């Protein structure tokens, strides 16, 4: 067993084993047994995530490979063209619209989840990490460890969210348009 | 002088003959859209455009094109006003009200002079205001032909481009694809976004099905013209099959209505927890979406009210004669409704395993499986996931059968189908380019790239993968290493590929 | 009678002229327009039968055997444009009877005849000099010595561009310079009193729904919000509530039965400007509380100068005007014969000011669903020009299967 994962609600377990079954089991009361069990990947599982929302959840493997599952039908549903290295850690926002992907080339993406393009991507390849990113659970900043042998930074603006962002980007063009 | 003061009839044709009484007209329909009560008092609307129009002598030709022209704007919120509206006014065919929804009455229509209208203004988009309206237009038309106000075939016949205008140009693409199987550039953009492929796809997102299939049997190469055909109809199709595929997977889903469900906001003032706030949109695309804190829906909320979710297997087996043999090898465009029918399958084997009915039960799924589910996973690009929900169904079969299947779809690739040909040409130029930079260095990362483009089409890239293996030396060692990350299904095609080169005729022996 | 038996006739043509024979005689003896709508269900369903002109099988649909200058409609129709022609000179005994009457005689033929008939698309096209929102019952001895307020010099301002700008646009285009200077220091003060006061029409409803915006992100602050400024249809306790709704319907209701019965038979229409009235027309377009009598008068305005705009640039627009104007009186005292060229800029110049730069920029902002109202049918008014110039030709390439 490599992983494990609760769902939003608490009543379910994702589990993530080294042949690349998902194994999916309740938690009753006190019962615990076994509801499905997919074949997901080919290599260990690495880590499972979920949404915000409660619309999909995410899986990494040790392929270059990370689909994004849908809750209610339990079928892939996007997947992400990232053929370079093994996925090491794995997160989303909580607006639940940005995911940090982490490979063994030491190097960082940033998606989305709607669609699947690119956002930003950032090369760390000097140093000798297993570096971790971590989304904040209530404004939207990030930790991201390693700076130099292994550490910890975090990055941060004046602006909590994205969309008092947006709010603010918006109020400063419309004093323009207000001044011609 | 004869024939103008008393033939020609006293009425004013455009805007500017009257402006007064055409300009109370519209501020009349203004107001009628920002009423609470609408549905209360539509006969008091009507008689007060009969007596705006009796008293101005405005025309009845250019009055129902006002009507239209301003009931387009309000199109998303009321619609039902809209409709109730013209089922009351002396415009509304009677009786010749005649349905889309039959098959021998596509022709027999009603009010011949709104399809006059309608057409003509369907074939003006060359200004830079109607390229923006077009989709409020577009998609009110497709709410009068839902409920018997035009007739479908005096739209088709009468709007742009012209049949043998479409069919030259479809004729010309074919060609670009046999070359790579081995004027026109602001004309081609003017056809797949105005007039009769644009009016093919909104009646296929609201309801209309009869319309469509008896165009798509017809020329059945109307796709090659838009990718969003074979979209819009794997949403058709998918609302028919999920109250199914939920009973089949009897416990689990419908559980898994209850699973989806999110986390609240915690903070620290007490330590409480508050739910999350969201409001709802209503817009004119069909898929349903949520950002950041708005979530949008589709505004015509009737649109399945046709149509009728099928029974278990026996309906499924005769509903996809119809809707899966127009789009033939194009169900691999939707990977999710390829992974949904063959859930179908393995949950039918198992449950009626018995002892008795079960020599007739997997015959019945040797035949759909190779008729329009196989020749659909060729057509697919970076899929491994969709390529093992098929497989766990041939799982179930003799390998004899399943080896029938293998060798079928290399030989009915060329002779048949042509979106096939393209495609296990496209694998095969791939697989020789991976092969030649292939180097003891570079298998860190070129072992992840290979094996995708295995784990989705064997059969066009393991063929070439096995016969620059008896060539040159040193290539044993480099796809020995790719095979630990295939899936089950390209380990069975590997079995099916030196089983074809051992047999192969060849001199063994030297000479 | 007359349909049924039309095989046993001596001739299949001797009873298209006995169906439009006998069908004349009961519009004539029928004496009132009570009994008209009375009887007028019957001649609604049955009009495939006057299409099929000699022929004792049916036409399939849309099609009709019936041109305007042919033995059955030689006679009728000299015949039935005489009653639509005795109805319209009363313009003070109308009653709304009068009017339903009119509309469904003259719809009537519209349908009768194809759409490209000569005869039926006012092929000459001749601006209506009947355009009257007036009542004469309603104006005592049309007073003008007391100019004293500002209601009788705007109401003497509104009444000075209505009657020679947007009744006549063909004699504003082809004009003098000291023509079109009388206009422009009579429309500049008239669309700067109505403008500023739909300025604070439309701040009214800015800032209700602002403050309770900033006042949503204070009480729960979970959630901030940006909304659109729109129609709340209704706003919390007026949507779901039987006791509001059903006093509502039962006023609107004998509302109605006012206007059904048989008692307020004549009466003015519902979105009518006065123009007599001195003080009610300054009252009706002042008010900030309704603001549908400002609109009429900005898409008047909107719709004839767009056709200044047409006719001062094209050519071939400016040349179909000449047809219509030298076939009804060769010798002409009205004279409009050539370019006009310092009135050619200068009223290009009242052209892109009123409707292009003031009117058009204002709604951008302020009502968003107004501004596509304006915008969709000043375009869609010049492809139903564009066509006339031609015949409306291309109404005839229709097909049937």
């Amino acid at each position: 067993v490599y992983s494990l994962a609760w769902s939003n609600g608490g009543s379910h377990i994702f589990i993530g084993f080294k042949s690349g079954y998902l194994a999916i089991l309740k938690a009753k009361h006190g019962i615990l047994e076994v509801c499905t069990k997919i074949k997901a990947h080919t290599g260990p599982i690495t880590e499972i995530k979920m949404d915000p929302w409660g619309r999909n959840f995410i899986t990494g493997s040790i392929d270059g490979n990370c689909y994004v599952w849908n809750m209610k039908s339990l079928c892939c549903e996007l997947i992400i063209n990232d053929l370079n290295s093994a996925v090491t850690t794995l997160d989303v926002c909580h607006l639940g619209k940005i995911l940090g992907i982490c490979t063994e080339d030491e190097m960082v993406y940033f998606y989305d989840l709607n669609s699947g393009n690119l956002l930003h991507s950032k090369s760390l390849a000097n140093y000798k990490t297993d570096p971790v990113l971590k989304f904040y659970p209530d404004k939207s900043w990030y930790i991201m460890s390693g700076k130099n042998d292994t550490l910890s930074n975090h990055f941060v603006k004046n602006e909590k969210n994205l969309i008092t962002y947006w709010k603010d980007m918006f109020d400063n063009t419309m004093i323009e348009k207000r001044r011609k | 002088l004869l024939k103008k003061s008393k033939y020609e009839l006293k009425k004013y044709n455009l805007l500017v003959e009257n402006s007064v009484g055409y300009g109370q007209l519209v501020a009349l329909l203004i107001l009628a859209y920002y009423d609470p009560d609408n549905f209360s008092k539509v006969s008091a609307y009507l008689k007060e455009i009969y007596h705006i129009m009796g008293k101005y002598s405005l025309d009845s030709i250019r009055t129902l094109d006002v009507i239209l022209n301003v009931s387009s704007q309000f199109i998303t919120e009321g619609y039902k006003f809209f409709i109730a509206l013209l089922r009351k006014s002396d415009s509304w065919p009677s009786s010749h009200v005649a349905n889309n929804s039959n098959y021998s009455s596509l022709n027999e229509g009603g009010n011949m002079i709104a399809a006059n209208i309608i057409s003509f203004n369907l074939s003006q988009y060359n200004e830079e205001v109607d390229k923006e309206n077009y989709e409020r237009y577009m998609d009110m038309c497709c709410i009068l032909l839902k409920n018997g106000f035009v007739n479908f075939y005096s739209i088709w016949d009468n709007v742009k481009p012209e049949m043998e205008f479409l069919q030259e140009y479809i004729q010309n693409l074919e060609t670009e694809l046999e070359e790579e199987s081995t004027g026109k550039q602001k004309t081609q953009q003017d056809i797949l976004l105005f007039g009769k492929i644009k009016l093919l796809e909104r009646l296929l997102i609201h309801g209309c099905v009869i319309p469509v299939i008896h165009v798509l049997k017809q020329y059945p190469k109307v796709l090659y013209v838009s990718e969003s055909l074979s979209r819009y109809l794997g949403r058709v199709f998918e609302y028919l099959l999920n109250p199914l595929y939920t009973s089949m997977t009897s416990s689990g889903e419908s559980k898994d209505m209850a699973t989806a469900l999110m986390i609240t906001r915690i903070d620290n003032g007490i330590l409480a927890h508050k739910p999350r706030l969201i409001h709802k949109y209503k817009t004119h695309e069909p898929f349903e979406s949520l950002e950041l804190n708005s979530s949008y829906v589709f505004y015509y909320s009737e649109w399945n009210s046709n149509l009728t979710p099928f029974a278990s297997v026996n309906d499924l087996f005769e509903n996809s004669h119809i809707y899966l043999s127009i789009i033939g090898p194009y169900l691999g465009r939707i990977p999710t409704l390829l992974s949904k029918i063959s859930r179908i399958g393995v949950a039918d084997i198992q449950k009626n395993h018995g002892s008795e009915s079960l020599h007739v039960t997997i015959d019945k799924w040797i035949d759909y499986v190779r008729k329009f589910i196989f020749p659909a996973t060729s057509l697919l690009q970076n899929n491994p996931i969709a390529t093992s929900e098929v497989y766990e169904l041939m799982k179930f079969f003799p390998f004899e059968k399943r080896y029938f299947i293998y060798n079928e779809m290399m030989t009915k690739l060329s002779q048949d189908i042509l979106p096939l040909k393209v495609s296990f040409n496209k694998a095969e130029r791939e697989a020789k380019s991976i092969l030649k930079a292939l180097s003891i260095d570079t298998i860190a990362k070129e072992s992840r790239r290979f094996a995708k483009l295995i784990s989705t089409n064997p059969l066009a890239s393991l063929v070439p993968a096995v016969k620059q293996i008896e060539n040159y030396d040193k290539v044993s060692e480099l796809v020995v290493y790719t095979t630990k990350y295939f899936n089950d299904f390209a380990y069975d095609v590997l079995q099916f590929v030196l089983l074809l080169r051992l047999t192969y005729n060849r001199p063994a022996v030297q000479f | 009678f007359v349909y049924n038996s039309r095989f046993n006739r001596s001739n299949p043509a001797s009873w298209g002229n006995t169906f439009f024979e006998l069908f004349s005689t009961i519009i004539d003896l029928l004496n009132s327009p009570s009994t008209f709508l009375k009887f007028w269900p019957y001649a609604e369903s049955r009009i495939e039968w006057f299409k099929m002109n000699t022929s004792v099988e049916p036409v399939s649909l849309g099609e009709s055997n019936l041109i305007s200058y042919k033995q059955p409609l030689y006679e009728k129709l000299r015949h039935w444009n005489d009653i639509l022609a005795k109805l319209e000179n009363n313009d003070i005994l109308n009653t709304v009877k009068h009017y339903n009457m009119k509309y469904k005689l003259e719809n009537f033929l519209s349908e009768l005849l194809p759409i490209n008939e000569e005869s039926n698309f006012n092929r000459s096209a001749s601006i209506s000099a009947l355009q009257e929102s007036d009542n004469e019952w309603n104006r005592s001895a049309r007073e003008r010595e007391s100019n004293r307020s500002s209601d009788v010099i705007f109401a003497a301002d509104y009444n000075f561009v209505f009657y020679h700008l947007i009744i006549c646009p063909i004699e504003f285009a082809f004009s003098d310079l000291e023509y079109k200077n009388d206009v422009d220091r009579s429309l500049s003060p008239l669309l700067d009193a109505i403008l500023e006061i739909e300025e604070n029409f439309y701040s009214k409803i800015k800032m209700n729904n602002r403050t309770r915006y900033s006042l949503e992100e204070a009480l729960n602050t979970e959630y901030y919000a940006n909304y659109d400024v729109m129609t709340p249809k209704l706003p919390v306790y007026m949507k779901h509530s039987n006791a509001m709704k059903m006093d509502r319907n039962e006023f609107w209701a004998n509302l109605q039965n006012i206007k059904e019965s048989d008692d307020y038979t004549l009466r003015p229409t519902i979105m009518d400007i006065s123009l007599s009235n001195t003080t009610c027309l300054y009252k009706q377009l002042t008010q900030e509380d309704d603001d549908y009598y400002r609109k009429q008068f900005i898409l008047q305005l909107c719709f004839t100068t767009n056709l200044i705009r047409n006719l001062i640039s094209s050519d071939e627009t400016r040349n179909f005007y000449k047809s219509c104007y030298l076939r009804e009186n060769p010798l002409s005292d009205i004279d409009f014969e050539n370019l006009d060229e310092v009135n050619k800029k200068r009223g290009l110049n009242l052209c892109s000011y009123i409707c292009d730069n003031r009117v058009l920029k204002f709604y951008k902002i302020k009502d968003p669903d107004f501004y596509r109202v304006i915008r969709k049918l000043m375009s869609s008014d010049e492809k139903f020009t564009t066509a006339k110039i031609d015949g409306f030709k291309e109404f005839q390439n229709f097909r049937i299967s």
